[PDB]
């Protein structure tokens, strides 16, 4: 048992396998336009 | 008819994966130790690699001595 | 292994993806968990606390849940 794990990790690294304790998602690129903004603005004033 | 020598104890297949229902007293016990899950054992692309290790570096007689 | 990130925001306004497959849509008063270390072009990326939907969302339609 305990010695078999110390040699397993060396095998899995050769194929890029990892144990299920060590997996997560990734992040996408982004859209083709900038992020929108809330209803906050100035108010028109005379010269 | 005939069977393996250095292996044969392990129940794994390239279509379905390791046989959890009948797994060896060492097999599942390592999988729970290094951190592997039953999903990877049923993965024809991950379980294959995990099995190829036992076929060369595990072995029920090889781990005994 | 790993789980839900500490940093979150409350959306204060709605947003709409359309045909992009990489955007996150919601209403006002909803909650999103950040999955990335910093913003990009005003876009932030996260996972919704009610539906587990993920995508880029506008930071400006949201505020932090610190203090």
């Amino acid at each position: 048992l305990p010695d078999v794990a110390q040699r397993l990790m060396q095998h899995l690294a050769e194929h890029g396998i990892q144990p299920a304790r060590n997996m997560a998602e990734h992040i996408p690129p982004a859209p083709n336009w900038p992020a929108p903004t809330p209803p906050v603005q100035n108010e028109q004033s005379r010269p | 008819g005939s069977n393996f020598q250095h292996i044969g104890h392990v129940g794994w297949d390239p279509n379905t994966g390791f046989d959890l229902n009948n797994l060896d007293p060492e097999l599942k016990n390592l999988f729970d130790m290094c951190g592997i899950s039953e999903a990877q054992l049923k993965d024809r692309e991950t379980s294959k690699v995990i099995y190829d290790f036992i076929e060369k570096t595990g072995g029920v007689e090889a781990v005994k001595n | 292994g790993s789980h839900m990130k500490k940093q979150k925001v409350k959306t204060i306004f709605p947003h709409t993806a359309g045909s992009n497959k990489t955007l996150l849509s919601f209403a006002q008063g909803d909650v999103i968990t950040l999955l990335i270390p910093e913003e990009k072009d005003g876009w932030l990326y996260g996972e919704h606390d009610v539906s587990k939907a993920r995508g880029w969302f506008p930071s400006s339609y949201t505020k932090l849940l610190e203090e």
